[PDB]
RNA sequence: CGGUCCGGCCGGGAACUCAAAGGAGACUGCCAGUGAUAAACUGGAGGAAGGUGGGGAUGACGUCAAGUCAUCAUGGCCCUUACGACCAGGGCUACACACGUGCUACAAUGGCGCAUACAAAGAGAAGCGACCUCGCGAGAGCAAGCGGACCUCAUAAAGUGCGUCGUAGUCCGGAUUGGAGUCUGCAACUCGACUCCAUGAAGUCGGAAUCGCUAGUAAUCGUGGAUCAGAAUGCCACGGUG
C-alpha cells in the first residue's frame, strides 16, 4: 500500500489534485481508499503596521495549510511508478509513504 | 431500538442513547452522582425527564467530550431533548416552550488587539 | 553562578600573566580588562589594575578576594549624591 | 493612514497571488528571497519594457517565472537571445533550473503598474502632472474601464509645499470585496523630490 | 439606556428548593464566578436558620426579606441651585434586589467567622426586625418622608 | 516550651511553634519532628519532657539564633571589609541583587525622603 | 541598517559555520562528566582561544532586505514592514488577512 | 457486534462525535394590528437561529505643516586622515525624587495538606524531547518516538471530598538579605532565570481624585505562542467557571 499526503495552501487546487490522483489510481490500480481530509493548520501572524510608534495598530494575517490523506490499497507496478511519474501543480507538496 | 441525539454547548459534545427501562443514567461509564459533583448539573440533566414524567421510564447511555461541568450538562440536556423528540415528536411543542431544543450559541469572545480581554480596555488617563 | 562541573573561569592571557609574575617574582601592577575572571589562590598578594570602562583601578588581592571576580572591585558607575 | 491595500484584501476572493508555491518553514524565506531578487533583477532589466506582473511558481525544484508584459518583442529580442540571457541568471540566482514564460498584456492602458510607470516616466521628463492624469483617465475609460482613480502626491512643479491631487472617473468601489480593482503605485524621483503615484482601476464585479 | 426598556434574561432556579429568588440571592452573593461556594453558604445558613426558627428555609428567608424590603427610595434631581432628593415608589423587583443586596452587605460587615454565620445571624436579626439591613431600610424611609414634599 | 534559649507558645502546633525559632522553617521543623518521632498535629502541650529533650537535641544539630545572627553579621561585614560591589550596596543601603533604584527600592531605602 | 552591520552579520555567520564542529567538540568534552578535569580545563582554555564571533548566539537575525534588528520573523526572514508590503502585493503564498 | 490481558485493545463496523470540502438554512419569508393602502414598526407563528442572529475584517472628503530622513526610499546641507571603519571594557539597568501602566497582597467566598474530575487552541529538526535511573529540588544521564489528527511539549487550574488553622500582622502576605546550587552561553561582577535551606518588610481594602464594563460580558482561573542560546508580571491568542 501507499499512503499519500498532500499539503497545500489552496483547497480547490488540492481537491483538484486529490480527485486527479483518485481517477488515476482508479484506472491503473485498484482500491483507492478515499480522499480523507485532515485538520487544517492555521499559522497566524500579528504585526505592527506602523513604522515607528503605534502599538495598538496591527494587522493579523494567517496561512491555512490544507491537508489531504489518500491511501492506495493494492499498488500495481504501473500504479506506483506511473503515478509517481505523474506530477501535479506547484503549491501542492505530495509525500508518499510506501507501506 | 436505541434512539440517538447529539447535544452541544460551549465546546461540549454529548452523544445520548435512549433505551426504555428504569432510569439508569450512565455517563462515560460512570453514574451521574459520580460524574457531576454538582447538583445544578444534576438538575439540568434531569430537567426534561421531569418536564415530562420520564425519569424512571427510560435508561440512557451517555458519552460527552470537551468543555466543562456546566458545558457538558447543557449539551447533555440538549441531546436528551433531541432524542426525546426523536422518540415521540409530540413533545417538541413543550420543549420549545421550555427553551430546551434551542442550542445555546453563546461562544466565548476572542481577545482583540489593544484590549486586554474581549471587551476590557486598558486603564485610561488624560495626563 | 557558573556550574561546578565547568569549574571557575579565567582568561588564558591573565593566567599566563599571573604565571609570569609568579615565576619572575615581580610586584608590578598587572593592568587587566578581564573583569569577568575569577580570582585564584595563586593571585594573592598582587596589584591588578582592573578596568572600569574608563581607567584601571589597582586592586591588591586578599585571601577573602579569592572566590570572587575582578569586576566586583572595580565599580563602573560613579555616584556621590544629588544635592 | 486609513486605507487597506486593495490587492491584499482581495487576495482570497477575486485576486490571485503573484507567487504560488509551497514550502515548509526551513526553505520558505530562502525561496522568498530568491523570488525577491529575481523580481528585482527582472524589473531593472525590463525597465524599458512595460512589464506589469511577474508571477513565480516552482514545482519540483524548478523555478518558472511568468512575465506579463505589454510588448514581448523587446523582452525576447531574437528567438531565445535575451530571454535566455535572463534565464541563465535566474537559474544563477535561484540555484535551480529555470523556465521563463511570457504572457502578453492586452490593453496596456488598463493596467495600473503600466499607467503609473508611464506617469512616472512623464514626470521624470518634466510634463504637467494634470495632463498626464488626464491622458491616463481618458485612455482607460476609452479602452473600457468601468472606473479609474489616479492620484499623485508631493513636490508638484518643484513647489516647496507638497500637496496631493486625485482624479476620478467612473465608480471605484473599494469596499466592495468582489470588485476587480487593479491597484498599483509608482514613484518618480525628480530633482525636487519624490512624487508618489497611485492608480485604481475598476473593471467590474466578479460573480463567483 | 436612551432607546429601549430591555427584556431581562431568564435565571435558573436553585436545585434544592426550585426558587428563582434564592438563585438570585446566590448570584448577588457570588463573587469571581464561584457559584458553588455561595450556594453552599446559603444552604448552610438556611440550614441553621430553620434550626433557629423551626420554619421552612424558604419561609424564613421570605420573612427576613419582607422586613427589609423598601417601599420608597430617593434620588437626586438638582433642578435648582442645589440637589433635591426626590422620593419615588420602588417596584417589587428592585424592592427584592435591594433587600438581598443589603443583607449580603451586612453579612460581609459582621464580625463573625464563617460567612454562613454572618448571614444566618443577619437573617435572624432581620426576622427579629433589627440589624443594619433594616436600619438601612429605615434610614431610606426616613429620608423619604423627610423629602416627601418633593414629587 | 523553652527551646534553644527562647520560649515557645503552647497553644500552637509543633511545627509552627518550632518555626518561631530563628533559623528553622516549616521544612526544617518537619525534619526535626521526623527525627524526634513526634507527630506534627500535636501541640507543645501534652508533650513528654523526654520528647522535648529529643527536640532540644535535634534543634542543637543545626545553627540557630545567636550563632546564625553571628554568621550573618560576619558575612555582611566580610563584604563590608572587602569593599566589593555587594559591600558598597550593603553600606549605601541600596539593593544588592541588581534591582532597580530608579523606582521601587523602598524596602532597602525605607520611606520616602522629601526634596528639601 | 548600516552596511557595516550587515558586514558584521556576514562575518559572524562565516565564522559560526567555520568553527562549528570544534566548538561542539570542546563542549562535548566540558559537558562530559566522564573526563579528566585537566582535559576539561584545557578544553575551556582552548574555547577561550577561539574567536568570539564563532558563536551562534553572538549574531542577531536581521531583516534580510533592510537589516532591521527588531521586528524579525523567522518564517519569512523579514521584518514586519516588508512582511506587510509583500503580503499586500501577494508575493507571499497563502498569506492573507485573517478574521475569526 | 463476536472476542479480551478490560485498555477500541482486536477482529471488525461506519452509524455517532469529529475532521474538512461542497450545499441547504432566515428572506420581515408568513399571520395579525398600526401607519399616509407608503416606507416601515410592534407583536406571535414556526424554526437551531428573527429582524444587523453573535464576533471580526473593512475606516468616505478631509483635520491636526500630528508621527516617522533611526525600517526604507529621497531633494537639499554637512564630514571625507573623519560625523566613516575595527576591537576590548563600560554604559543604555545609575537614584534625594515625581507620574503613568501592570503584578502580588492585606485572607476564612481563605492559606494548608492528601485524594480526585472536566478543557480548548497552539509549537516542534542546530528542534519537541517520552520511558527508566539519580537528585529534596531546579536539573543530570542514557534514550525511544516524532517534520508530526499518530510522538513530544503536557499532570489544566479554579473545582469537588475529608481533615486542618480559628481572627491574630496570623499556618495571611511575600518583599528583602545570607548561604548552598543548576542551566544557558567564550563569559552571568556591574548585569540572567530558576531551585533548596534560612530570613519573614510594608500591607489589615487605600486621601483628594479617577478608570473599565450591558452577557458567555465584567470578574476570576489556568493554557499556549511569537520574539528568543538564555532572559516576561508585557503583548498576541485559547478555553474553564460565570
Ligand atoms: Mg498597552
Ligand atoms: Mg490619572
Ligand atoms: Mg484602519
Ligand atoms: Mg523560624
Ligand atoms: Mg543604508
Ligand atoms: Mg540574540
Ligand atoms: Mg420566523
Ligand atoms: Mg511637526
Ligand atoms: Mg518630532
Ligand atoms: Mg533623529
Ligand atoms: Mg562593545
Ligand atoms: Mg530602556
Ligand atoms: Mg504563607
Ligand atoms: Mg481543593
Ligand atoms: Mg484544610
Ligand atoms: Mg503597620
Ligand atoms: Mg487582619
Ligand atoms: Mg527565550
Ligand atoms: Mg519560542
Ligand atoms: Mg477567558
Amino acid at each position: 500500500r501507499i499512503r499519500i499526503r498532500l499539503k497545500a495552501f489552496d483547497h480547490r487546487l488540492i481537491d483538484q489534485a486529490t480527485a486527479e490522483i483518485v481517477e488515476t489510481a482508479k484506472r491503473t490500480g485498484a482500491q483507492v481508499r478515499g480522499p480523507i481530509p485532515l485538520p487544517t493548520r492555521k499559522e497566524r501572524f500579528t504585526v505592527l503596521i506602523s513604522p515607528h510608534v503605534n502599538k495598538d495598530a496591527r494587522d493579523q494575517y494567517e496561512i491555512r495549510t490544507h491537508l489531504r490523506l489518500v491511501d492506495i490499497v493494492e499498488p500495481t507496478e504501473k500504479t506506483v511508478d506511473a503515478l509517481m511519474r505523474l506530477d501535479l501543480a506547484a503549491g501542492v507538496d505530495v509525500q508518499i509513504s510506501l507501506g | 431500538n436505541q434512539y440517538y441525539g447529539t447535544g452541544r454547548r460551549k465546546s461540549s459534545a454529548a452523544r445520548v442513547f435512549i433505551k426504555p427501562g428504569n432510569g439508569k443514567i450512565v455517563i462515560n461509564q460512570r453514574s451521574l452522582e459520580q460524574y457531576f459533583g454538582r447538583e445544578t448539573a444534576r438538575m439540568v440533566v434531569r430537567q426534561p425527564l421531569e418536564l415530562v414524567d420520564m425519569v424512571e421510564k427510560l435508561d440512557l447511555y451517555i458519552t460527552v467530550k470537551g468543555g466543562g461541568i456546566s458545558g457538558q450538562a447543557g449539551a447533555i440536556r440538549h441531546g436528551i431533548t433531541r432524542a426525546l423528540m426523536e422518540y415521540d415528536e409530540s413533545l417538541r411543542s413543550e420543549l420549545r416552550k421550555a427553551g430546551f431544543v434551542t442550542r445555546d450559541a453563546r461562544q466565548v469572545e476572542r481577545k482583540k488587539v489593544g484590549l486586554r480581554k474581549a471587551r476590557r480596555r486598558p486603564q485610561f488617563s488624560k495626563r | 553562578p557558573r556550574s561546578l562541573k565547568k569549574g571557575p573561569f579565567i582568561d588564558l592571557h591573565l593566567l599566563k600573566k599571573v604565571e609570569k609574575a609568579v615565576e619572575s617574582g615581580d610586584k608590578k601592577p598587572l593592568r587587566t580588562w578581564s573583569r569577568r575572571s575569577t580570582i585564584f589562590p595563586n593571585m594573592i598578594g598582587l596589584t591588578i589594575a582592573v578596568h572600569n570602562g574608563r581607567q584601571h583601578v589597582p586592586v591588591f588581592v586578599t585571601d577573602e578576594m579569592v572566590g570572587h571576580k575582578l569586576g566586583e572591585f572595580a565599580p563602573t558607575r560613579t555616584y556621590r549624591g544629588h544635592a | 493612514g486609513q486605507k487597506v491595500h486593495p490587492n491584499g484584501i482581495r487576495l482570497g476572493i477575486v485576486k490571485p497571488w503573484n507567487s504560488t508555491w509551497f514550502a515548509n518553514t526551513k526553505e520558505f524565506a530562502d525561496n522568498l528571497d530568491s523570488d525577491f531578487k529575481v523580481r528585482q533583477y527582472l524589473t531593472k532589466e525590463l525597465a524599458k519594457a512595460s512589464v506589469s506582473r511577474i508571477v513565480i511558481e516552482r514545482p519540483a525544484k524548478s523555478i518558472r517565472v511568468t512575465i506579463h508584459t505589454a510588448r514581448p518583442g523587446i523582452v525576447i529580442g531574437k528567438k531565445g537571445e535575451d530571454v535566455e540571457k535572463l534565464r541563465k541568471v535566474v537559474a544563477d540566482i535561484a540555484g535551480v533550473p529555470a523556465q521563463i514564460n511570457i504572457a502578453e498584456v492586452r490593453k496596456p492602458e488598463l493596467d495600473a503598474k503600466l499607467v503609473a510607470d508611464s506617469i512616472t516616466s512623464q514626470l521624470e521628463r518634466r510634463v504637467m502632472f494634470r495632463r498626464a492624469m488626464k491622458r491616463a483617465v481618458q485612455n482607460a475609460m476609452r479602452l473600457g474601464a468601468k472606473g479609474i482613480k489616479v492620484e499623485v502626491s508631493g513636490r508638484l512643479g518643484g513647489a516647496e509645499i507638497a500637496r496631493t491631487e486625485w482624479y476620478r472617473e467612473g465608480r471605484v468601489p473599494l469596499h466592495t470585496l468582489r470588485a476587480d480593482i487593479d491597484y498599483n503605485t509608482s514613484e518618480a524621483h525628480t530633482t525636487y523630490g519624490v512624487i508618489g503615484v497611485k492608480v485604481w482601476i475598476f473593471k467590474g464585479e466578479i460573480l463567483g | 439606556p436612551r432607546r429601549r426598556v430591555i427584556g431581562q434574561r431568564k435565571i435558573l432556579p436553585d436545585p434544592k428548593f426550585g426558587s428563582e429568588l434564592l438563585a438570585k440571592f446566590v448570584n448577588i452573593l457570588m463573587v469571581d464566578g464561584k457559584k458553588s461556594t455561595a450556594e453552599s453558604i446559603v444552604y448552610s445558613a438556611l440550614e441553621t436558620l430553620a434550626q433557629r426558627s423551626g420554619k421552612s428555609e424558604l419561609e424564613a428567608f421570605e420573612v427576613a426579606l419582607e422586613n427589609v424590603r423598601p417601599t420608597v427610595e430617593v434620588k437626586s434631581r438638582r433642578v435648582g441651585g442645589s440637589t433635591y432628593q426626590v422620593p419615588v415608589e420602588v417596584r417589587p423587583v428592585r424592592r427584592n434586589a435591594l433587600a438581598m443586596r443589603w443583607i449580603v452587605e451586612a453579612a460581609r460587615k459582621r464580625g463573625d467567622k464563617s460567612m454562613a454565620l454572618r448571614l444566618a445571624n443577619e437573617l435572624s436579626d432581620a426576622a427579629e426586625n433589627k440589624g443594619t439591613a433594616v436600619k438601612k431600610r429605615e434610614d431610606v424611609h426616613r429620608m423619604a418622608e423627610a423629602n416627601k414634599a418633593f414629587a | 516550651a523553652r527551646i534553644a534559649g527562647i520560649n515557645i507558645p503552647d497553644h500552637k502546633h509543633a511545627v509552627i511553634a518550632l518555626t518561631s525559632i530563628y533559623g528553622v522553617g516549616k521544612t526544617r521543623s518537619k525534619a526535626i519532628l521526623a527525627a524526634a518521632g513526634i507527630a506534627e498535629d500535636v501541640k507543645i502541650s501534652e508533650l513528654s519532657e523526654g520528647q522535648i529533650d529529643t527536640l532540644r537535641d535535634e534543634v542543637a544539630k543545626f545553627v540557630v539564633e545567636g550563632d546564625l545572627r553571628r554568621e550573618i553579621s560576619m558575612s555582611i561585614k566580610r563584604l563590608m571589609d572587602l569593599g566589593c560591589y555587594r559591600g558598597l550596596r550593603h553600606r549605601r543601603g541600596l539593593p544588592v541583587r541588581g534591582q532597580r533604584t530608579k523606582t521601587n527600592a523602598r524596602t532597602r531605602k525605607g520611606p520616602r525622603k522629601p526634596i528639601k | 541598517a548600516k552596511q557595516s552591520m550587515k558586514a558584521r552579520e556576514v562575518k559572524r555567520v562565516a565564522l559560526a559555520d567555520k568553527y562549528f564542529a570544534k566548538r561542539a567538540e570542546l563542549k562535548a568534552i566540558i559537558s562530559d562528566v566522564n573526563a579528566s578535569d585537566e582535559d576539561r580545563w584545557n578544553a575551556v582554555l582552548k574555547l577561550q582561544t577561539l574567536p568570539r564571533d564563532s558563536s551562534p548566539s553572538r549574531q542577531r537575525n536581521r531583516c534580510r532586505q533592510t537589516g532591521r534588528p527588531h521586528g524579525f520573523l523567522r518564517k519569512f526572514g523579514l521584518s514586519r514592514i516588508k512582511v506587510r508590503e509583500a503580503a499586500m502585493r501577494g508575493e507571499i503564498p497563502g498569506l492573507k488577512k485573517a478574521s475569526w
